[PDB]
């Protein structure tokens, strides 16, 4: 088996695995740090960016298309998300796409519209409506203003050698794109085919595929590929305790020959308990002072467990009469998938929200990237104030990407980063049951975080192959025994002869013809 | 290798809905009913099995009840403690929030008629011990033998089980409706090749269109009532019967409107309601997509129909609680219809229900009731087959799209399920049966053995295949644990000699 | 900057780095000159290589060049055939296989065509390999004359794997739509293939037999099968009409399209349609009253 790594961050992986002469592409991922590389976009111009200088990066060339902001580069493009490289295989040879959580499965539409590719994509249900509201938002708010007209113009490998630190360390200049279509969104959604959870969905006659739940938020389906002889288990978004979804199925992913695992935590000293007080507490601090209370975060998952919290607080502390104000587009849907499966949520910043405003508000914005969205134009209102504080509640994305640009910013910042998935301790505890041969995961886990010199790294006791960008990395199987009925009628019979050598030993000469028929096999006599 | 399937309840007998059925050493009970109509004699079918192993769970290995309707899981709570089962109990996820529904109600109506009912108590006991099944979620029961849902449509909830152990499956198909009626689109089987495909034979005869002919019928009917205080008493046994009703109303008020009055199922429409919204998954693709952008069963009118519908000659719509029972509201609402001009009563359903079920079909202006009471009926009866179902026709391609090597019809009449089985054993080259209250059909098939070969000589053997007188030789290696096929020589080298 | 290149590529220290430079210089373009420079290094580079992961890209590269506007991809069609008959990989030589196919379109001269089509039918025969038959059958389809090809693809119409069957069908398709005649034959092979298990194939398999109908209504199918023989055009009208009531949503859509674009229908079977069993997914319904209104007026 062949296992091709499309995707260099550990969190969203685009995986593609050639096997039993069926090739599947386990996650289809956008990274998005990109994004934040680039200048943010305001829905309204904000006198900041129109009065921005350049960073005089000079070497002839450019001045007008690099900016600088509190000593750090920018670029006066539409932020572009970087995407997995596509070159290394071809998307037609990947067959079918499989998609694991709703969060993991953007940039689905880039490749489907894009670069040619004619397969079923398999997502379990709640995550395809997640992830279709969730592109829908990213659209919304790159097009809600239409700067992309301008061009990044600095991709060049010597322009990059040049400039400053914060560009420099892009792994992939060239790859980067704007934004898709909700055209293309429209394809991606329509080309998945819905399949609920422990069902098995067998491609052409050849393996079968099924998503397992994976403990995570709605949707989050971790899959296993088995082919009677081989099971191959793929593990991404598996949080083994968050609560109400249904919890992660370590027994159905036990016995497997070889275990990748992708998804796990992007804090490992994540102690998410502890960060959901400490958000909630610091909250409580402001409103009471009575300057005004920011979070960025997306419409699904995190939002909903620090909104109960809220509440709770609130009936604890009778902190009643702080509007909690959630601005989103499809906030709307949001609540309506809860309800499926004291808020008042308005579509429309400048509408119902502007006629309701009050004077104290936590407001749950548009994106956590700070680039492009709502939170952009709150960001700058309320940052002149030293009352008024932000909360990033959202791990995506580092504290210090988001302060970068708008270094020179009065209001407190806080840092309270929840990640429900698998922590290193449950990653290592759950390996153990699980018991699989060879394990592949990327370098990231396989070496301790750079910030820590602590031991807490992913060790198993095969030493597992770390996976990285642009790395076709061939695992150590050959199939060896492949499976054959027998015929009812004519064959069994003649194929009933055995003759014994040993107790426990028998033999039988089989002579029949065989049907390949849809790739299954059985032999029956002429 | 030979599946034995018993209905000790169903066959050539409406409601009651048990069928036994014994794929290899496995037993599994399809369901079991309370057959209406009958004051004693039949609130369970009398159980054979049960009279043979003292421990029912001994016997059997499984249960899967198909949903909510006194028919087929309304005397699933006799099976508490009297005859005590225990084991996983099977019904889908809308199912078995809605049975203990049902199962109280018809409790409470039975109390006020002593007999020695399942209390809740019990009731209670016999629900705690069930396994909720997603759909096409593949669940191994036992060790060997798994069960997977599928979409029956009919109501919220009713799911299509086939219970396979080895390569022969038994796929029961019961209460399936093969168009989209509201809540519901087609139910959909994939193409397994089960040996023995069980179906509901309800309608033995081809219908038209399941809901524009039923608009059209309701149209004619309330308009023909309407000229002189048009009175409506229509039955409706279910939770999700309730809604279609309202949205048939809703459906004349659009048409019409010169009526304002509307009257609603009973008191406690605001629970059908919010179970309806509850379950937006199983509903019907489309309702469902229209229900998270669009309002759905806005209903605020039973109180006011109530208090205007006591007794009075006027032109409230009362859509009544359970028509074709001992004692109810629907037999007050009835009473009070009997013997006027404005009256005109729909028998939505099926109506068949015993002893109001053989009344309902001869349709006697001099009816009898159980009690030694005379009315005498002067109103206009007509019925409409309005209630989800298959007909004739949906049966074929249900058949069609499994494509068994056999099929076996329960839950229809003999009369009826004679004519369709000659029809399905012309039509298609499969032998069918329509087998009675007891009677066993011991349908042979044989054991389908399963090896692994050496990839090496499949790939050989592919090879020759393609390039054109066949013939394939080589041993296999019978430990009774790990069967394999192995070349001439492999298996020389294997038991080392020479 | 061509022997630069040379001397970058067997520098590499391991297996996986001559991938990736291999991958940087694809996504830097190439003119006229300097393709036909780096194709020969490339080949030179794929002989002595000894790792399929890198072969493989390297028959990538192979093909975008071969794409170049200003390319002409002479000389070096012999040495890809070479290559082919001395490989040993599926996956790789399936690559090459597609460069060839994107070669072939790239000049219209009717001789290396012919040559590449040959080629490629050598390469059909391969054996539990779905990929490179699948390529072959794409191959053949675009290469095609104007019988033989014809007469090829019914072939593998039957074989061990959907999607190879599916690849079949599509080229058939193909070979009609540059302006082809196909036969009666592959009209009867259409109808056999209609009621096959994935439904990739029943897809095709309507939209082929559409095909062959609107190529011969007039002609009739002699066979009575349980009724009196009747016209070709109301065989596949009746034959399409059962899908729209086929087990799939996306089966139906096939059918839609087709059954309202039939022509000369007999009108007692036009009338007869059950084209009014319009349901469930609401996609379909809306798609089957468009094209019924186009030919109402027929």
């Amino acid at each position: 088996m062949k296992l091709y790594c499309l995707s260099g961050h550990p969190t969203l992986p685009c995986n593609v695995l050639k096997f039993k002469s069926t090739t599947i592409m386990l996650d289809c991922g956008l990274d998005m740090t990109s994004t934040l590389n680039f200048l943010p976009l305001p829905l309204v111009q904000s006198p900041r960016l129109s009065n921005l200088p350049g960073w005089s990066l000079k070497d002839g060339n450019l001045d007008k298309e690099l900016k600088e902001c509190s000593g750090h580069v920018f670029v006066d493009s539409v932020p572009e998300f970087c995407l997995p490289e596509t070159e290394l295989i071809d998307l037609s040879t990947v067959d079918v796409i499989l998609i694991s959580n709703y969060h993991c499965m953007m940039a689905l539409p880039y490749i489907t519209e894009h670069t040619g590719f004619t397969g079923t994509v398999y997502a379990t249900e709640p995550t395809v409506q997640i992830g279709r509201l969730l592109m829908e938002e990213l659209v919304n708010f790159i097009e809600r203003v239409p700067k992309a007209q301008s061009a990044s113009l600095w991709k060049n490998k010597d322009i990059q050698r040049l400039l400053p630190s914060p560009l420099k360390d892009a792994v992939e200049v060239s790859t980067w794109r704007r934004c898709y279509t909700m055209q293309e969104v429209n394809s991606a959604l329509s080309k998945i085919q819905l399949v609920g959870y422990s069902q098995k969905i067998e491609l052409f006659g050849a393996v079968q595929v099924t998503p397992l739940s994976s403990g995570y938020a709605l949707g989050s389906s971790n899959w296993i590929i088995q082919s009677h002889y081989e099971k191959v288990s793929y593990v991404s978004g598996s949080s083994l305790l968050t609560t109400h979804p249904q919890p992660m199925d370590q027994a159905s992913l036990k016995n497997s020959d070889v275990l990748v695992l992708t998804g796990l935590t992007q804090i490992p000293t994540a102690n998410p308990d502890g960060m959901v007080g400490e958000f909630c507490s610091n909250l409580a601090l402001t409103v009471r002072n009575g300057g005004n209370v920011l979070v960025p975060c997306y419409p699904s998952g995190v939002i909903y467990d620090l909104l109960e919290c809220l509440y709770q607080y609130i009936d604890s502390a009778g902190l009643s009469s702080v509007p909690l104000y959630f601005i989103s587009p499809v906030a709307n849907s949001s609540l309506e998938f809860s309800q499926i499966f004291k808020l008042k949520h308005y579509p429309s910043i400048h509408g119902d929200f502007s006629n309701d405003f009050r004077q104290p508000c936590v407001v749950f914005t548009g994106h956590p990237s700070l680039r492009f969205g709502d939170v952009v134009h709150f960001m700058e209102l309320w940052g002149k104030s030293s009352l008024n504080t932000v909360i990033f509640t959202e791990p995506d994305f580092s504290y210090l990407e988001a302060l970068a640009p708008y270094q020179p910013l009065a209001m407190k910042c806080i840092y309270c980063p929840i990640d429900t998935r698998l922590n290193f301790i449950q990653v290592s505890k759950l390996l153990k049951e699980v018991q699989p041969l060879h394990v592949v995961c990327p370098e990231q886990y396989t070496q301790p975080p750079p910030a820590q010199s602590h031991r807490m790294d992913l060790m198993i006791d095969c030493q597992p192959p770390a996976m990285s960008y642009r790395r076709a990395e061939v695992l150590a199987l050959p199939f060896k025994r492949r499976y054959e009925k027998i015929e009812i009628m004519p064959e069994l019979a003649d194929s009933l002869v055995p003759m014994e050598i040993k107790p426990g030993i028998s033999l039988a000469t089989v002579s029949a013809v065989l049907h390949t028929k849809d790739n299954k096999h059985l032999l029956q006599p002429p | 290798p030979e599946i034995r399937v018993t209905p000790l309840g169903a066959g050539q007998d409406v409601g009651r809905s048990c069928i036994l059925v014994s794929i290899a050493g496995k037993n599994v009970m399809l369901d079991c009913g309370m057959h209406m109509g009958f004051n004693d004699d039949r609130r369970f079918p009398d159980f054979s099995y049960i009279t043979q192993n003292g421990r029912l769970t001994d016997f059997l290995d499984c249960v899967i009840i198909s949903h909510f309707h006194l028919d087929h899981c309304g005397a699933l709570p006799y099976f508490s403690e009297m005859v005590g089962y225990d084991g996983p109990i099977y019904m889908t996820h809308p199912t078995q929030a809605i049975c203990p529904i049902l199962l109280e109600d018809y409790r409470k109506i039975a109390v006020d008629k002593e007999a020695n009912f399942f209390t809740s108590q019990m009731i209670k006991d016999c629900m705690k011990k069930v396994v909720a099944v997603h759909l096409h979620q593949t669940v191994q029961v036992d060790d060997e033998l798994e069960i997977k849902a599928y979409y029956a449509g009919h109501v919220l909830g009713a799911a299509m089980f086939q219970i396979k152990v080895g390569s022969e499956s038994v796929v029961y198909t019961g209460d399936y409706n093969m168009t989209p009626d509201r809540h519901l689109g087609a139910a959909w089987i994939d193409k397994c090749r089960p040996n023995l495909l069980i179906t509901e034979s309800t309608y033995a005869t081809t219908i038209r269109d399941s809901k524009r002919c039923r608009e059209r019928d309701f149209l004619k009917k309330v308009h023909e009532t309407v000229e002189r205080g048009g009175k409506v008493l229509i039955p409706v046994f279910a939770l999700g019967r309730a809604q279609e009703l309202c949205i048939l109303l809703e459906t004349f008020w659009e048409r019409m409107n010169l009526k304002v009055p509307i009257y609603f199922s009973t008191g406690l429409t605001e629970k059908a309601n919010h179970y309806y919204k509850l379950f937006i998954p199983w509903t019907n693709q489309k309702i469902r997509k229209t229900f998270v952008q669009r309002n759905m069963f806005e209903f605020k009118h039973i109180k006011a129909f109530d208090r205007a519908f006591a007794d009075n000659p006027g032109p409230m719509v009362v859509f009544a609680t359970p028509g074709m029972l001992h004692a109810g509201q629907s037999l007050q609402i009835f009473r009070k219809w009997a013997g006027n001009e404005k009256n005109m009563v729909i028998m939505p359903g099926y109506c068949v229900q015993g002893t109001v079920g053989h009344k309902i079909l001869s349709g006697q202006r001099k009816l009898e009731m159980e009690g030694r009471q005379v009315l005498e009926v002067k109103m206009q009866v007509e019925y409409m087959s309005f209630s989800a179902h298959a007909d004739a026709k949906g049966i074929m391609q249900l058949v069609g799209q499994a494509e068994p090597e056999s099929v076996l019809l329960v839950h229809g009449e003999a009369k009826k399920m004679e004519f369709l089985k000659q029809k399905i054993e012309q039509e298609l080259r499969v032998n069918c049966y329509m087998p009675a209250n007891g009677e066993t059909v011991t349908l042979l098939t044989s054991p389908s053995i399963p090896v692994g070969i050496s990839l090496g000589l499949l790939k050989r053997e592919m090879a020759q295949g393609l390039l054109p007188p066949r013939l394939l030789h080589g041993t296999l290696i019978m430990k009774d644990s790990n069967f394999r096929l192995v070349s001439s020589e492999q298996a020389l080298k294997e038991l080392g000699l020479a | 900057k061509s022997a630069a290149l040379h001397i970058d590529l067997c520098k590499a220290t391991s297996p996986a780095d001559a991938l990736q430079y291999l991958l940087q210089f694809a996504r830097k373009p190439v003119e006229a000159e300097s393709v036909e420079g780096v194709v020969r290094i490339l080949l030179e580079h794929y002989y002595k290589e000894n790792d399929p992961s890198v072969r493989l890209k390297i028959a990538s590269l192979l093909g975008l060049l071969s794409k170049t506007a200003g390319f002409s991809p002479d000389c070096i069609m012999d040495d890809a055939i070479n290559i082919l008959q001395n490989e040993k990989s599926h996956q790789v030589l399936a690559q090459l296989l597609d460069t060839l196919l994107a070669i072939g379109t790239k000049l219209p001269e009717n001789q290396a065509i012919q040559m590449r089509l040959v080629d490629v039918a050598c390469k059909h025969l391969t054996d539990t390999s779905h990929g490179v038959r699948n390529k072959c059958l794409q191959l053949l389809g675009n290469l095609g004359s104007l019988r033989d090809v014809q007469k090829i693809i019914g072939d593998y119409f039957s074989d061990q794997d959907p999607r190879v069957r599916t690849a079949a069908i599509k080229a058939m398709l193909q070979l009609h739509e540059r302006g082809l005649k196909l036969h009666q034959t592959i009209y009867n092979q259409a109808c056999k293939l209609l009621s096959d298990d994935y439904e990739q194939v029943r897809s095709a398999a309507v939209q082929l037999i559409w095909v062959v109908s609107q190529l011969y209504p007039e002609s009739i199918v002699p066979i009575p099968s349980s009724n009196e023989e009747i016209r070709l055009v109301d065989d596949a009208f009746g034959k399409i009409c059962h899908m729209v009531s086929d087990g799939s949503w996306v089966v139906r859509v096939q059918a839609a399209k087709l059954l309202g674009s039939m022509e000369q229908v007999s009108s007692h079977f036009l009338e007869q349609t059950l084209d009014k069993k319009l349901m469930s997914d609401l996609r379909r319904k809306r798609t089957a009253h468009e094209r019924a209104k186009e030919l109402y007026s027929s």
